[PDB]
This record gives structure tokens, sequence and C-alpha cells, in this order.
């Protein structure tokens, strides 16, 4: 029941790894969209 | 999404697919917050460790989608980017602090039964909902497991985790601009976001006004669906002041 | 632009029709610090 996130505004060796593909998986099986959009 | 299920039609009308023009690829999840403003993670457009740096002309946004792969004509719509706004204090070097970016579309998107924006939380709504144990909803087309890819959009409900538990779960420095979510081993159930889901929305339904608010952005994790590890989400509400400075200046 | 657009968070195929999705009950029923 504790606040998992503070309720204020951001008045302004180990690296986090984003949940982002790295080995080209985002192109698997993708059906080509109309060429008019590709410009 | 690990341990999710198939989304229902129109269950997530704010889900956007950030899409690479050439090669045609899925880049990231994203969320629709207005007629021409899409929220995503900053590392989807700028991640130097992997030499990622996309400009507005490289990318498109596909709104209203369900299938990951099929071009869904007459239902999905595809918009172009006018400008990208990455948080000025986004730090990719250590812990993806302020992992957030905005994309303004060239032309306002037409809403439908499958294209609809999500709300951003006010101080009152955020305070009552961002509490450990309360469950939000994560959506994406990413990996179904860490150790392959769904045919349609995936949804999983995950609980907010206490900050002390998030801090102790990893050696990486946690900041106040992120929270973590997922089940503990004692809780039995499973679920997580995974690579390909980042930039997508963590949303919560308000018991006050029946609206959906986006509380988080899929940012990072250590593997997917690991006992004692949790996925980390950009804390949208802490950054909401910046989000508004961009939509009021350049709106 | 505070919380967003006037119609935000209300889905055409659910809230605008008074229909629930299949798992949204699980979300509401977690709103209990127990
Ligand atoms: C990303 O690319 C743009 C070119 O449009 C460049 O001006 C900018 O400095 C780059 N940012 C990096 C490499 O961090
Ligand atoms: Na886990």
């Amino acid at each position: 029941g504790e606040p998992g996130a503070p309720i204020d505004y951001d008045e302004y060796a180990e690296v986090a790894q984003p949940k982002l593909y790295q080995r080209g998986e985002g192109g698997n099986g993708m059906e080509p969209i109309p060429e008019d959009y590709l410009q | 999404i690990v341990e999710g299920s198939d989304a229902e039609i129109g269950m997530s009308p704010w889900q956007v697919m950030l899409f690479r023009k050439s090669p045609q690829e899925l880049l990231c999840g994203a969320s629709l917050i207005s007629d021409r403003w899409v929220l995503t993670a900053a590392h989807c457009l700028l991640y130097p460790p992997w030499d990622k740096n996309f400009t507005e002309n490289d990318l498109l946004v596909r709104i209203g989608k369900h299938s990951r792969t099929r071009y869904e004509r007459n239902i999905e719509k595809i918009s172009m980017l006018e400008k990208i706004y990455i948080h000025p204090r986004y730090n990719w070097r250590e812990n993806l602090d302020r992992d957030i970016a905005l994309m303004k579309l060239k032309k306002p998107v037409a809403f439908s039964d499958y294209i609809h924006p999500v709300c951003l939380p006010d101080r009152e709504t955020a305070a009552s909902l961002l509490q450990a144990g309360y469950k939000g909803r994560v959506t994406g087309w990413g990996n179904l497991k860490e150790t392959g890819q769904p045919s349609v959009l995936q949804v999983v409900n995950l609980p907010i985790v206490e900050r002390p538990v998030c801090k102790d779960s990893t050696r990486i420095r946690i900041t106040d601009n992120m929270f973590c979510a997922g089940y503990k081993p004692d809780e039995g159930k499973r679920g997580d976001a995974c690579e390909g889901d980042s930039g997508g929305p963590f949303v919560m339904k308000s018991p006050f006004n029946n609206r959906w608010y986006q509380m988080g952005i899929v940012s990072w994790g250590e593997g997917c669906d690991r006992d004692g590890k949790y996925g980390f989400y950009t804390h949208v509400f802490r950054l909401k002041k910046w989000i508004q400075k961009v939509i009021d200046q350049f709106g």
C-alpha cells in the first residue's frame, strides 16, 4: 500500500538495458505497407 | 509481453507502433495522448550505446493496430513525424533516467473505435493510484519470453512494487523518475514486458471517473519475467510538467 | 492541455458502450492496500 512513486514534479558501473530489440527482430514477418507512406 | 494474453479489439486504442521506414521494422511501442502528440521512450529514438539515433524522417507511427505484422487497411492509420522532443535531462549512460520523448505528428490523426487518446494523470489521480499492490496494464508486440513474437497485440496486468523492493532487486541506481512492477515469487503469478515492448504504455483505470491514465512507459529491465527482478517504467507523472511545456510551446 | 483531451481515457468500444473488457475487473479489485 506504499506509494511506489513520489508525487512531485521533476523541476530541473552497471548500465540499465532498455527493453529494445538489438538483433533486427523488429523486421520479422512485417508485411510491407503502401509505398506512399514510405516518403 | 511475457505471460500476457491477446488484446481485445479496441482494448488499447492509444497503443502506437513506432515504425521504421527503411528497413520496414517495428521500432517501439508508443501512446496517443492527443490528436497529434505521441508519447514514447527516449531510447527508442536516441540510444548511443547501441549507436541508435533516429530523426523524424526515419520513422512513422501506426495507430489503431492489432496485428503485429499485417498492414490493417481501413482500420489502422499511419502518420508522419513533424518534430521529436527528447527530454533534455534524459540520461542513457547509467540508468535510463527520464527515459521519455514526445513526437508531434505532421497532421492530426482522426479518432475512431480503434484510435483514441489516453489521459495523463493529475496530482490527485496519480497519488491515489501509484500505490504498491495496485495493478496497471502493459501492452506491446515484443517478445513473449526472454529465453517468439506474438501475431497480435499482447496485454498483461502487473502490480506496482514497493520502492524498497525495487531498489533491493537490482544493483542499478534507481531514481524517482522510474517505478517498477511485476509479481513477487511469493505471489505465484507471472508477467513482464520484454524487448520490443519499450516505449509502450503502463496504464491504470481510475475508479473516480472511469478514465484510463498512462502512469508509466516501458523503459528497462534485467531479463524478462525473472524471479526477484522487476520491469522498470518511466514515471510519467513526475515528467508531466515537461510534457506540457512542449505541447504549449510547440503546439 | 492538463490531463489530455476532453474525451481521453474513454474507449469507444468499451466505456462509451458501458462494456467492460475481460480483465479490467482485476485492475479495480487490486485497489485495496491489503
Ligand atoms: C543525432 O543525429 C543528428 C542528425 O540529425 C545530430 O545532429 C545529433 O547530434 C545526433 N545525436 C547524437 C549522435 O547523440
Ligand atoms: Na519477475
